[PDB]
């Protein structure tokens, strides 16, 4: 469902002999490849931001900031991990370059090839294209009727 | 070639310690921090201390020579054996030695990477300064010193 | 005008409460910092202490400096200096940063950007102000901004 582990019990066992094609699931939180030299943050979650583009959204003043689904010119980075209990996403700045599975719309999914530059919406989902540094690594993949993830590298925005 | 393999019949003149870091081999940064991301990709061509563009086509996607709006990093690095060349993304502050077109980039000149990976004065889609004169090293290879900080909006 | 000027007292002050003890000009580096953070240093010409600092090159004699300034030129931000040596420490556009900065004499969530002389001013967007403006003198107020690097608008 709308969570990074399925909330959904498995009538099965440990049934995966094969190697190949098993990374792609919701819960492969964190990028495919990963440096140790990345800068790391965690914020507030509102909402459900996992695996989407996020920006920072403030309220009355009482209480600190917070981190929603966007995108657009209020991208602030990227949530690559949620904690569910303390309600924790973890997020890596725009500055710093991502490589990983993320969200894309279900409107076109077909279309999506390697190669093709992507943008962020404003729920923080991918989509074919104009001011951030996206190109899709693969072809779109559908783990829900409605939900679609693609393996894309992020380097920062772009002029114009 | 970053280091070319030839034996001579001589030592090269070298005892100088000043004006002796203006190399082709002279691989790296000027100035390097521990923290600063390097990534490995697999090569086609001479990338060497080049500005680099992803191609994908079975095999994975390599990197080439590039600029412009498709440049995802310059390459400081080449290992020949495993054909492997190091990137420092462009999301990375840099400073070092790089291919220059020709010789007539001078200091504090704004540059932009070309077609070929070259620097060449100003259009610009990221923030290169030249901190160095145009320095001519092999028959028409110049090298000149950039600080390359990042994009640079519209 | 200095980070930490030292001056002597008869006196000694009292620290009655825990709170609001963060708003003094002597408040060096960021409120938030992270271990893989890039910091550098340059020579300092001027004071360029809590402002957007710009690369500066004099006659090619000496080696180029770092100078208050901002806008196409913004080259990082100054988040301390030593006084003894003459050296600003810069952290680069490239890095993303969260600390107290010069404002020009604005709520949080308002975009700011870097003028001339390296204060940020409300609307390139380059920071976002995350609280009020805190006078520190009659010509001095610095703002909690968080720094993502440049985008267009």
């Amino acid at each position: 469902a709308l969570m990074k582990n399925p909330q959904q019990d498995s009538g099965l066992l440990s049934n995966s002999i094969d190697f190949r094609d098993q990374n792609l699931i919701f819960s492969n939180s964190g990028g495919v490849c990963t440096s140790s030299k990345d800068k790391i943050e965690n914020y507030p979650a509102k909402g459900y931001p996992y695996k989407r583009g996020v920006k920072l959204s403030f309220g009355d003043g009482t209480t600190e900031l917070e981190v929603e689904a966007g995108g657009g010119d209020d991208l602030y980075g990227v949530c690559s991990d949620i904690d569910e209990f303390s309600g924790m996403a973890t997020v890596i700045p725009i500055t710093n370059n991502f490589t990983g599975y993320l969200t894309l719309k279900k409107d076109g999914q077909n279309g999506v090839n390697p190669g093709d530059k992507l943008n962020f919406n404003q729920h923080g989902e991918l989509e074919k294209v104009k001011s951030v540094n996206a190109i899709a690594l693969s072809k779109a993949h559908k783990l829900t009727e409605d939900l679609f993830i693609v393996l894309a590298s992020v380097f920062g925005n772009r002029a114009i | 070639m970053k280091n070319p393999q030839h034996d001579a019949s001589l030592l090269s003149n070298s005892n100088e310690f000043r004006d002796k870091n203006v190399e082709f081999f002279a691989s790296g940064g000027t100035r390097t921090s521990k923290f600063d991301k390097l990534e490995n990709h697999p090569f086609l061509g001479y990338p060497y201390k080049r500005g680099v563009k992803r191609v994908i086509q079975h095999y994975e996607p390599h990197v080439e020579a590039g600029g412009g709006e498709d440049l995802y990093g310059i390459c400081i690095d080449i290992d020949e054996f495993s054909k492997t060349a190091t990137i420092v993304p462009i999301t990375n502050n840099f400073e070092g030695y790089l291919v220059a077109k020709d010789s007539t980039v001078k200091v504090k000149d704004k540059l932009i990477f070309n077609k070929d990976g070259a620097l060449e004065k100003v259009k610009a889609t990221i923030n290169a300064t030249a901190l160095t004169d145009a320095k001519q090293i092999s028959n028409e290879v110049y090298l000149v010193k950039v600080a390359v900080f990042g994009n640079k909006a519209m």
